[PDB]
């Protein structure tokens, strides 16, 4: 139904704050949106980050924050650490149907 | 403790019908829905529809609701996603993943391969 946009790539360099955003084609996101943010490492390896746009998932490392800045829902990464090197997905809960955006890359420089 | 099992590969003719499942452990399986989720390479991610096991309430996506049944057997905490009329569009990795007010996939189970050919 809307069409959900990310960056398709971001790079940083470890200790900084890198944001990536999400956007509804609608023109706004809302709390009733429900902005989801999950992390895909190599092997199919698939991470709950935030749900409900803030709420950090079950053991998620605090310098991962998320929000809504302007029109946007947005996730934070104070502080980026090699490891953060993944593919980040955000997905909207709009008109009963969950809408995923298309991924952002993102680069880190340097080596029960 | 938590943990989602899915079933395993499938390989499948054009208009065949398969059924996957994930078995839950290590929490209440009534207090959660359970998501699928498509992963074709390039396409990206597509949801395709969740059950709650607690009143079997379900929600689909518009795309995938012909042909796709979600189910779920409390008793085993077992859920059941049944795709029909497959055609190699279908070939995918799909995932169960664990939902709750707000979010879809806080746990995600390992992804199950379906090959059409
Ligand atoms: C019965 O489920 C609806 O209501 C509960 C309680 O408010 C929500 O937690 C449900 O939403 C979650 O589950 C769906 C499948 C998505 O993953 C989004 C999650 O937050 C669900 O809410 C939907 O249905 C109500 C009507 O009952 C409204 O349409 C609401 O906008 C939807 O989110």
């Amino acid at each position: 139904q809307i069409v959900v946009t990310q960056e398709s790539a971001l790079t940083t360099s470890p200790g900084e704050t890198v944001t990536l955003t999400c956007r509804s084609s609608t023109g706004t996101v809302t709390s009733g949106n429900h902005a989801n943010w999950v992390q895909e490492k190599p092997d199919h390896l698939f991470t709950g980050l935030i749900g409900d746009t803030n709420n950090r998932a079950p053991g998620v490392p605090a310098r991962f924050s998320g929000s809504l800045i302007g029109d946007k829902a947005a996730l934070t990464i104070t502080g980026a650490q090699p490891e953060d090197e993944a593919i980040y997905f955000c997905a909207l809960w709009s008109n009963n149907h969950w809408i995923f955006g298309g991924g952002t890359k993102l680069t880190v420089l340097g080596q029960g | 403790e938590v943990q989602v099992q899915q079933s395993g590969t499938v390989v499948a003719r054009p208009g065949a019908s398969v059924k996957m499942s994930c078995k839950a452990s290590g929490y209440t399986f009534t207090n959660y829905w359970m998501h699928w989720i498509k992963q074709r390479p390039g396409q990206g991610l597509e949801w395709i529809g969740a059950i709650y096991p607690g009143n079997s309430a379900t929600f689909y996506n518009h795309k995938f609701r012909a042909k796709t049944k979600l189910t779920a057997v409390t008793s085993t905490t077992t859920a059941y996603m049944e795709l029909s009329s497959l055609t190699s569009e279908d070939s995918a990795v799909y995932y169960c993943t664990r939902g709750g007010h707000g979010y879809y996939g806080d746990y995600w189970g390992q992804g199950a391969s379906l090959t059409v050919s």
